[PDB]
RNA sequence: AGACGGACCAGAGCGAAAGCAUUUGCCAAGAAUGUUUUCAUUAAUCAAGAACGAAAGUCGGAGGUUCGAAGACGAUCAGAUACCGUCGUAGUUCCGACCAUAAACGAUGCCGACUGGCGAUGCGGCGGCGUUAUUCCCAUGACCCGCCGGGCAGCUUCCGGG
RNA sequence: UGACUCUAGUCUGGCACGGUGAAGAGACGUUUUUUCACUGACCCGGUGAGGCGGGGGGGCGAGCC
RNA sequence: UCAAAGUUUGAGCUC
């Protein structure tokens, strides 16, 4: 965990995969190609109380906890791909998604061109559910 | 009686069209019945925005959108509250208010 | 092999015609035991696949 | 009792020579332990390549895969691979009320690397118009779509990857076809939204090196 | 490997009706339009009789990705053999055989005539300053302002009815 | 046959036939042992045991002097 | 961004 780089001129960039869902919170570091990691590491390691991990509270802290961490090991620039459960499913970042965004809005990483990265289908398989609906 | 003239829906010419799974739940509904919404939106709205932008690395580098399109059921969108009821008189009032909100 | 008599089967004999004894078997068996359902790791009315 | 991130060995990145910058960034594999090699690490990686590294001060939502197909020494040596256009970018242009068109095609140049296109456009508002539609007639599209293959075949067969490169990284294709539809239906928003390497034929050392200096 | 062809997708089109949307090719058809084209009553509606007719269901193969009747278990709950969950069978896919039932709703049978407007729209046709590409004009394309036929719909009023 | 007492068969560990090298920890210049090879015992299959492996030279194409 | 909420003398209401 050392970039060489000098620090302002150029930054030594890594990439943040932050999966946002309704019940859990990635975050996985890794090099530009990205097949290679540097650290990942989730919520469900830090916070054990099933209800509220991906409470916004808790993915919130989580989000802290996280992004400093990887500031600790000290790489200044990230990449950064937030990403959501997708596919035929959701397509809305559920209550983690936005307390950990405004956490890491705070945390203080040297950020590199944003982009979003949801893999939604032309046309889908059946969502989990009825015909008549989760119904309640 | 009948309640309304179009019966929630637009089928005048055509006859069937593909149902549709619900975000919220999974109802079904015809997509032709069913409520369409074109969100486009920031991934980081105004206060976030304010909020991140401390967090960028350059000043005024303009952030992506996140174009999404949603369609919800019915009994969703009251209780998520987008539709209110109205009035007989008022039903029929098909315009929508102009572009204040 | 029930309907045999009792010296031509393991499960043989008896006034009515059954087998009397469990037909799951091991494999550490002699020749002349194994006999029935080899090593028969279920045994039912297969449901599903 | 070891720290494993120690073992790793960096390499440098480098774009070809057509492109200006060279020195893309920087690409780490554990160092020659056992059977593989570092460099064999390295040797299967891809690259996601923005504009404002293409263009010197320029908007990123054109991007370039580059899988680095064999490192030369200290550096990790690049190869076209694919152009795509950003989904915020298509997904914000594809908006109601016009005929979109899209066409793609697979075809090979004269060196041994074999495309495969994917065009798109949409039609254009006039200022003064009044009808809200601004839709096109469906043989209007099917004659779109065919002079869309004519072009990139036409464009891509006569003339190397160089010349195929240097062209898409303006709009040059997509400009002709706006100058190729004008007559029929004014589309505005034209761009080349996807381009794919397919087959490489086999490595020759000294043409990758004559493009690498 | 098999489903599915999003977003473009409209109070839009076509089809006897269910319904019909990935590219390209082949086959034939048809509503509508222009017409000083031919025949000159050849027509409308119909017990009997016939063709088609979503989903589930059934019989054989082929295929078996997802979901998921049945079923089991795990949860709440006074009870739940349900609503929540994890699995999960037949079925869901294709070909070949049956079947003829839905709120199959415009809940409004078919032809034919007459009696108010208004703007918008889709197709074919006609006319008319000017813009704009073909570029270098014509004649076409995109706009633009109109008229004509019938067409999906909309609004409108003490027409009159109910 | 759930009686007593034994037995062919089959399962399992040891010693011998049974070698030549590789790296690591240690082990109780030495090993207990984990992996990675090699081949000469040994084993299998095919052929009326029919063109094997290296080295030149020759040629059809790609790149160089 | 939805776990639930059952009953009520036979002993006399009314143009
Ligand atoms: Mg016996
Ligand atoms: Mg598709
Ligand atoms: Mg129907
Ligand atoms: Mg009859
Ligand atoms: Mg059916
Ligand atoms: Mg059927
Ligand atoms: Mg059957
Ligand atoms: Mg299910
Ligand atoms: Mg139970
Ligand atoms: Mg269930
Ligand atoms: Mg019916
Ligand atoms: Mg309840
Ligand atoms: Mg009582
Ligand atoms: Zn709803």
């Amino acid at each position: 965990s050392l970039g060489p780089q000098v620090a302002e001129g150029e930054n030594v960039f890594g990439v943040c995969h932050i999966f946002a869902s309704f019940n859990d919170t990635f975050v996985h570091v890794t090099d530009l190609s990205g097949k290679e990691t540097i650290c990942r590491v989730t919520g469900g390691m830090k916070v054990k109380a099933d209800r509220d991990e991906s409470s916004p509270y808790a993915a919130m802290l989580a989000a802290q906890d996280v992004a400093q961490r990887c500031k600790e090991l000290g790489i200044t620039a990230l990449h950064i791909k937030l990403r959501a459960t997708g596919g035929n499913r959701t397509k809305t970042p559920g209550p983690g998604a936005q307390s950990a965004l405004r956490a890491l809005a705070r945390s203080g990483m040297k950020i590199g061109r944003i982009e979003d990265v949801t893999p939604i289908p032309s046309d889908s398989t059946r969502r989990k559910g009825g015909r008549r609906g989760r119904r309640l | 009686t009948k309640k309304r003239r179009n019966n929630g829906r637009a089928k005048k010419g055509r006859g069937h069209v593909q149902p549709i799974r619900c975000t919220n739940c999974a109802r079904c509904v015809p997509k032709d019945k069913a409520i369409k919404k074109f969100v486009i939106r920031n991934i980081v709205e105004a206060a976030a925005v304010r909020d991140i932008s401390e967090a960028s690395v350059f000043d005024a580098y303009v952030l992506p959108k996140l174009y999404v399109k949603l369609h919800y059921c019915v009994s969703c969108a009251i209780h998520s509250k987008v539709v209110r009821n109205r009035s007989r008189e008022a039903r029929k009032d098909r315009t929508p208010p102009p572009r204040f909100r | 092999g029930v309907a045999m008599n009792p010296v031509e089967h393991p499960f043989g004999g008896g006034n009515h015609q059954h087998i009397g004894k469990p037909s799951t078997i091991r494999r550490d068996a002699p020749a002349g035991r194994k006999v029935g359902l080899i090593a028969a790791r279920r045994t039912g009315r297969l449901r599903g696949t | 009792v070891v720290d494993p991130f120690s073992k790793k060995d960096w390499y440098d990145v480098k774009a070809p020579a057509m492109f200006n910058i060279r020195n893309i960034g920087k690409t780490l594999v554990t160092r020659t332990q056992g059977t593989k090699i570092a460099s064999d690490g390295l040797k299967g990686r891809v690259f996601e390549v923005s504009l404002a590294d293409l263009q010197n001060d320029e908007v990123a939502f054109r991007k370039f895969k580059l899988i680095t197909e064999d490192v030369q020494g200290k550096n990790c040596l690049t190869n076209f691979h694919g152009m795509d256009l950003t989904r915020d970018k298509m997904c914000s242009m594809v908006k109601k009320w016009q005929t979109m068109i899209e066409a793609h095609v697979d075809v090979k140049t004269t060196d041994g690397y074999l495309l495969r296109l994917f065009c798109v456009g949409f039609t254009k508002k006039r200022n003064n118009q009044i009808r809200k539609t601004s839709y096109a007639q469906h043989q209007q599209v099917r004659q779109i779509r065919k002079k869309m293959m004519e072009i990139m075949t036409r464009e891509v067969q006569t003339n190397d990857l160089k010349e195929v490169v240097n062209k898409l990284i303006p709009d040059s294709i997509g400009k002709d076809i706006e100058k190729a539809c004008q007559s029929i239906y004014p589309l505005h928003d034209v761009f080349v939204r996807k381009v794919k390497m397919l087959k490489k034929p086999k490595f020759e050392l000294g043409k990758l090196m004559e493009l690498h200096g």
